[PDB]
């Protein structure tokens, strides 16, 4: 089977794929990091032809909501490293990737198929 | 009435038309590399990868 042509992520793709990933036991509870964000981007690009322009989240401290409606994986802060360790070793926590220094974890939330929380809460970020 | 035939099986996502090799279907829109199609087997509509089919 050849690779499918690239495409943007529609909200239907977002909902279908989020549930599929959820069902197959991915992402839930895993620590968020810039690297893992990119790994996710790359996996779906080279496996579903998804252009990596869909994975964006809201900024302020606390829960980060996906800015692509239909994507059901938000970032939840975890309650829990010095900068030099961050540079020289691949620490996989968002402590230093995150502008607000919170450690974030992926959480599945299906109400994100019902409410575009990012848009309704943080319009300025669009 | 452009009709294509599947050259490989395709298990798609919501909004795609899934098909198996040999299935024949009408192209409803042929713009770009993702096409709109209706399956002759089911009358089901959805999007398909153009590189999976041929006239």
């Amino acid at each position: 089977r050849p690779k499918v042509p690239l495409r943007t992520m529609s909200y239907k793709l977002a909902i279908d794929m989020s549930h599929f990933i959820k069902e197959k036991g991915g992402l839930e509870g895993i620590y968020y990091s810039a690297r893992r964000h990119r790994i996710l981007d790359i996996y779906l690009e080279k496996e579903e032809g998804i252009i990596p322009d869909w994975q964006d989240y809201t900024s302020g401290p606390g829960i980060r909501y996906p800015k692509t409606f239909g994507w059901l994986w938000k970032l939840v802060p975890v309650n829990v490293e010095d900068e030099e360790h961050y540079l020289m070793h691949p620490a996989q926590t968002s402590q230093w990737d995150d502008p607000w220094g919170e450690v974030l974890a992926w959480k599945f939330d299906p109400t994100l198929a019902y409410t575009y929380e990012a848009y309704v809460r943080y319009p300025e970020e669009f | 009435d452009i009709i294509v035939v599947a050259l490989y099986d395709y298990e798609g996502w919501w909004g795609d038309l899934s098909f198996q090799k040999g299935d024949q279907m009408v192209v409803l829109e042929e713009s770009g590399e993702w096409w709109k199609a209706r399956s002759l087997a089911t009358r089901k509509e959805g999007y398909i990868p153009s590189n999976y089919v041929a006239r």
